[PDB]
């Protein structure tokens, strides 16, 4: 359910306190938009692993820098 | 007279406690060998009512017989804390007393009184079995001087 | 040493040994605690002549290791093979 | 030469097989072990009646430290610091200066008895028999601080124990 | 400048190992707080984990990074198997240590240490 | 009534001694004292975790053999019967079958503990 | 035949002469793949042939152990297995090649 | 005939020299130096790449048979660019002989684990890693073995202070043992003992 997949992914972002829900969009870049660094990205990816329930090997995770890229990856 | 009664009752409980001292089966290094010699036939600590028991729940005295390292320090504190009260500690030998010949070591606690309170300090490296037996008898006389019920009475 | 005859027989019989001849408690067979003074001997270097230290100086005879090969025919072993041990004639089997 | 501790072939004749059958069923080797502890029950025990009786020691015994004097009462110690240098545990601390007269004497002489290993190197190193380990081994204390001996405590030990100490040195000095 | 590697041929392989260790520590903090019965919260444990990774963020030598990851993994195995005790886990928090000043004047008053 | 009085007295005295033991001594309770014992280091996992039984087969056999003694206990009374031919046969029949089952479990390695 | 070798875990060999001929022969074949001038090949062929000559000359197992001077015959067989394993590993290691690298200037200078 | 002087054994010296070059002839790819001491001990100095080939050869070769690893340890020499020297002491029961094999490494270069050759090496290599920080590759289980859990540093390094950086005590406020920066009521007294006169001319180094 691609629509819901976006719904759940953005649900996680809103909780990650360092991410201000005011400035977030499905196309924001974690580095140059929210101001997070690498280990924040690792924490964000680990949240999506919990919420969806499947492994994201480090090779795949280090490309997911936008919420949409996570949405697209989730589909696959 | 309450004063007379509590005075006598201290004698009773003090006599019972010093006459039935059960040390924890606890030894660390060299000095534990002299402790074994104090249990041996020549001195026979058991003839004083001093009986080794392994469980801290059933022990009254911790004889710290040997070097206390930093790695062993939490374990020694754990088994001391698990002793029911009243409980006493005898520090045996230079290592336990103040670090001894590993005093300047990076891995050695410089005296077991940094970790537990100590009632009697027995000097030597190692103290002879008789020197330890003298230390145990000195602890007995210390217990004989306790004034728990007299102090309770006057509170 | 003070045990009565009957107890001596009882404990000798029980252990199967003659215990009285090899008592584990010490009595008068041990040395006196006051002894005559010693007069200890002297070593071989106690001489008034022919005793120059340079001729008996062990430390100064130690040499740096001999370099066999530096990175600057019959096969051998480190030593001959060890001779096989022999059974004790004293008591080969315990 | 070597020997075998456990390399036996047991006999298979009827007598030997029955002797082992009786042993298994009648516990003969277990009864033999009871006899040996029974024989100890009737032996005189090795316990001594401490503190009324004491374990034997020799003149060489290494016990509590003491600082000695000459017969005139002058201190033997000359603050040479050889004992401090050799001490394996670094348990000795010394300071010295010229006394009010011209004498070379210590102003500090400490032994941390909780650092000391009672090895006796200090009395071996001393050239004037000033520092000795005495025969006393019954000086356990209730506090740690009581085992940090300063010069006053050690001089008192020598004055307290000299009568025994001098006799012990007299018995052993020809072995030194 | 040719040397024998430990695990990583270059810094990009090394950072992959660093990220993996961070995940293992991140997942472990909730269990460590539970097993050892710590009075800190999971956020505090994870903040401390993050702090320890950031003190080394300036390394550029893959062999040095490989060793820090190696040591970090032994550190983690000690915690998971409860070879550590509560005292060892709490040594990371320096609770009994008083705060040493960092400004000049405070150092000047207390003593001579720079 | 004698028996119930004896049982009541025995367990009452035991309960009284426990009550004295808990109310007479001076208590000093804190977390580290009452923590579980395991030789100085904190236990690894709970003590309620499963503990493998390697003699599980012997324990089940104990059930079947324990009922045999219930069947054999009446034998002293059974020896008073006039019909001694029948009882002796049946008494021996039961014991032999008990012996047979032991032999069967022994030979099949039921008495050896699992690894 | 002996009842035991006396060493725990070392079983008695029924046919020690046959086993020793097979193992030494295998060693020699493996050595044939090492370069001719490699010292390991030259020395190991030399000692392996010497033992093989003793195995053929002496049929008595007690007397053979006396010649080989290497313990029980079962210890000799085990050693031949060890050598055969070593020869196979030496082919892949190739330690007859020149020194891989000189040490730093004073790596082995003691005292400093 | 000199009561105080240790006698020489030139037979053993000769035998060890011959074997030392025998090993150098068979393992030229690795052996960097062979020496025999005046008290008759043979040392083989090898390139670290040759730890497994050299130890395997000494164990398995029919003229070696060093079946026992007596000791495995490290020495720290800070003045060397490869500060750590790894020392293997082996014993051959068959030939009643001992041999020492030595190699080198630094703080960042791994040494191959010799557990495949000697299972005795498992704990010896953990001790070297623990006390010196030398990493052994392909070790089945490399972790501290002697130092306290979570201990930081490698105490046997020459630049590690004798008393370390932290000490322990029990703190009543937190009800646990705590670690704190080390303070000594009496500082260890450094002694300068070396005499300024040369003792052994035989070991003098060129100026
Ligand atoms: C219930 C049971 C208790 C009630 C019966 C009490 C029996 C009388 C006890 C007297 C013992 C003291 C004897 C004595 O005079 O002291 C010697 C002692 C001086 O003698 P000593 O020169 O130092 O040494 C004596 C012998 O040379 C060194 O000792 P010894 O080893 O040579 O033995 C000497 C003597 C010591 O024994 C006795 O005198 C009493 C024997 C009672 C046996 C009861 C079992 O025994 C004998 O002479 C041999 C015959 C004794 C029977 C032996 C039977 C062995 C058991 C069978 C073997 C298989 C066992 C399984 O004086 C004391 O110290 C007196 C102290 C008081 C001791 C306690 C006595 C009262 C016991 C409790 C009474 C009831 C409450
Ligand atoms: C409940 C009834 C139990 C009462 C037992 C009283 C113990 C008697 C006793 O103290 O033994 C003599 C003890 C012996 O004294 P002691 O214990 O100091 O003797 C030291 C050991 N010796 C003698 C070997 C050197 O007397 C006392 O210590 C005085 C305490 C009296 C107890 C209080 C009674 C009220
Ligand atoms: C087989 C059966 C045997 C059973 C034997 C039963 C025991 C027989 C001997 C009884 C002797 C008298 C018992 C008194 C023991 C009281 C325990 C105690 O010492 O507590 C001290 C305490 C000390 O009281 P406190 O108020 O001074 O100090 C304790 C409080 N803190 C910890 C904060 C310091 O005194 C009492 O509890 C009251 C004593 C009253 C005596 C009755
Ligand atoms: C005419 C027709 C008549 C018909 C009847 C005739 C039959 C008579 C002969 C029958 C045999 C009599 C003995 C039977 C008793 C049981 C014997 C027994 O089972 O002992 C053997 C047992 C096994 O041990 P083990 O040798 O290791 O194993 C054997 C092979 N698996 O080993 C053991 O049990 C050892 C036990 C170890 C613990 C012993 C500790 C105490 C020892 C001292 C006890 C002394 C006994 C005192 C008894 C007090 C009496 C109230
Ligand atoms: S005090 Fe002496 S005898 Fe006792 S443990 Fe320490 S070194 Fe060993
Ligand atoms: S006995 Fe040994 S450790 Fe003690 S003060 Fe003398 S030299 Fe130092
Ligand atoms: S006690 Fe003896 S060795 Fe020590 S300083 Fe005095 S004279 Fe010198």
């Amino acid at each position: 359910t691609l629509e819901g997949i976006k719904d759940r992914v953005l649900y996680v972002l809103k909780l990650y306190d360092k991410i201000d829900p005011e400035k977030l969009s499905v196309n924001s870049h974690f580095m140059k938009d929210l101001g997070l660094d690498s280990l924040d990205q690792v924490e964000i990816i680990m949240a999506m692993e919990d919420e969806f329930g499947f492994e994201i090997p480090d090779i795949d995770a280090e490309k997911l820098m936008c919420p949409q890229e996570i949405v697209d990856y989730i589909a696959d | 007279r309450g004063e007379y009664v509590v005075a006598k009752l201290d004698d009773l409980i003090n006599w019972a406690r010093r006459s039935s001292l059960w040390p924890m089966t606890f030894g660390l290094a060299c000095c534990a060998v002299e402790m074994m010699h104090m249990a041996a036939p020549r001195y026979d600590m058991d003839r004083f009512g001093v009986v080794f028991r392994a469980s801290p729940r059933q022990s009254d005295v911790m004889i710290v017989a040997g070097t206390l390292t930093n790695k062993m320090a939490p374990a020694l504190r754990k088994v001391y804390d698990q002793m029911p009260e009243p409980r006493y500690v005898v520090s045996m030998g230079s290592c336990a007393n103040g670090g001894g010949y590993y005093h300047y070591s990076y891995s050695v606690v410089r005296g077991c009184d940094r970790i537990v309170p100590v009632d009697i300090y027995v000097p030597g490296c190692p103290p002879t079995a008789e020197a330890l037996l003298y230390g145990i008898l000195q602890l007995q006389k210390k217990i004989k001087r306790e004034k728990r019920l007299r102090i309770w009475y006057r509170r | 040493a003070s045990a009565t005859r009957f107890i001596q027989w009882l404990r000798n019989w029980a252990s199967g040994r003659d215990l009285q001849a090899k008592l584990q408690l010490r009595y008068q067979e041990i040395s006196k605690r006051t002894q005559p003074p010693p007069k200890l001997p002297v070593g071989p270097s106690h001489k008034l002549s022919n005793n120059y230290y340079c001729t008996r100086d062990g430390r100064r005879e130690a040499m740096p290791p001999s370099i066999v090969m530096s990175s600057q025919k019959k096969a051998v072993s480190p030593a001959p093979p060890i001779k096989r041990w022999e059974l004790s004639q004293d008591e080969p089997y315990l | 030469t070597y020997k075998y501790v456990n390399l036996r072939e047991p006999s298979m004749d009827m007598k030997s097989v029955t002797d082992r059958a009786a042993q298994t069923l009648l516990w003969t080797e277990l009864i033999r072990g009871l006899g040996m502890t029974l024989s100890y029950l009737f032996r005189e025990p090795a316990t001594i009646n401490y503190p009324f009786e004491k374990g034997p020691l020799s003149p060489r015994f290494r016990g509590e430290h003491a600082l000695r004097r000459y017969p005139s009462g002058e201190e033997r110690c000359i603050a040479c610091k050889l004992c401090e240098a050799v001490c394996p545990a670094q348990a000795i601390t010394i300071e010295a200066e010229p006394r009010a007269d011209g004498s070379r004497r210590t102003t500090r002489y400490d032994i941390d008895m909780t650092k000391c290993i009672y090895c006796g190197f200090c009395q071996e190193a001393c050239p004037v028999d000033a520092i000795v380990e005495g025969p006393n081994f019954e000086f356990s204390t209730e506090t740690h601080e009581e085992l940090l001996y300063n010069k006053e405590k050690l001089l008192n030990n020598g004055d307290k124990w000299e009568a025994e100490i001098a006799a012990n040195i007299q018995a052993d000095y020809l072995y030194r | 400048t040719s040397v024998k590697p430990i695990f990583s041929r270059d810094m990009n392989e090394a950072k992959r190992r660093v990220r993996e260790l961070y995940r293992a520590w991140y997942r472990e903090v909730p269990n460590t707080v539970h097993l050892f019965q710590l009075d800190i919260s999971v956020k505090q444990g994870r903040d401390k984990v993050r702090e320890m990774f950031k003190k080394n963020a300036h390394i550029t030598d893959p062999r040095v990074v490989d060793l820090l990851v190696i040591k970090g993994k032994m550190e983690l195995e000690e915690t998971i198997k409860v070879w550590k005790q509560r005292t060892h886990v709490m040594r990371f928090f320096h609770e009994t240590e008083a705060p040493r000043p960092k400004d000049f004047l405070s150092k000047f008053y207390v003593g001579h240490d720079p | 009534m004698n028996l119930m009085l004896a049982l009541l007295t025995n367990f009452t005295l035991a309960t009284l001694l426990v009550i004295i033991a808990f109310w007479l001594p001076q208590l000093n309770v804190y977390s580290e004292k009452t923590s579980p014992y395991e030789c100085g280091f904190d236990p690894m996992g709970s003590a309620r975790l499963p503990f493998s039984m390697k003699f599980f087969l012997v324990a089940i056999t104990f059930l079947l053999f324990d009922l045999e003694i219930a069947l054999l206990l009446p034998l002293p009374w059974a020896s008073q019967t006039a019909n001694l031919n029948t009882m002796l046969t049946m008494a021996l029949f039961l014991i032999i079958l008990l012996a047979v089952s032991l032999a069967y479990e022994w030979t099949q390695k039921g008495l050896e503990w699992t690894e | 035949l002996k009842k035991t070798t006396g060493l725990v875990g070392l079983a008695v060999c029924e046919t020690p002469h046959e086993r020793l001929k097979i193992l030494y022969t295998k060693i020699l074949d493996v050595l044939g793949h090492i370069p001719k001038n490699a010292a390991y090949r030259k020395y190991t062929e030399q000692i392996t042939n010497e033992k093989l000559s003793m195995v053929k000359a002496e049929p008595d197992v007690k007397k053979l152990e006396e010649r080989l001077q290497g313990g029980q015959i079962e210890e000799v067989i085990l050693q031949a297995e060890n050598e055969l394993s070593l020869a196979r590993k030496m082919i892949q290691w190739k330690p007859w090649e020149p020194l891989v690298e000189e040490p730093p200037a004073s790596q082995w200078k003691w005292p400093i | 005939t000199r009561p105080t002087v240790r006698p020489r054994n030139d037979v053993a010296h000769k035998q060890l020299s011959a074997f030392g070059e025998y090993v150098a002839e068979i393992l030229p790819k690795y052996v960097q130096q062979v020496q025999v001491s005046c008290f008759n001990e043979l040392e083989i100095c090898i390139h670290p790449d040759g730890v497994i080939p050299v130890l395997t050869f000494l164990r398995d070769h029919s003229n070696a048979q060093f079946k026992s690893l007596a000791d495995l340890t490290a020495v720290d020499i800070p003045t060397r660019q490869n500060r750590f020297e790894i020392v293997y002491n082996l014993l051959s029961l068959r030939f009643n002989s001992r041999i020492r094999v030595k190699t080198y490494t630094d703080e960042l270069t791994p040494i191959e684990s010799s557990v495949p050759v000697y299972k005795a090496a498992n704990w010896y290599e953990r001790e070297i890693w623990d006390m010196f920080g030398v990493f052994f590759a392909n070790h089945p289980d490399l972790r501290r073995i002697l130092t306290d859990y979570g201990f930081e540093g490698h105490p046997f390094r020459k630049d590690f202070p004798l008393s370390g950086y932290v000490e322990l005590r029990y703190d009543d406020e937190v009800k646990r043992v705590v670690a704190e920066p080390v303070e000594l009521a009496q500082e260890f007294r450094k002694f300068d003992l070396n005499s300024p006169w040369e003792a052994f001319p035989a070991y003098r180094q060129p100026p």
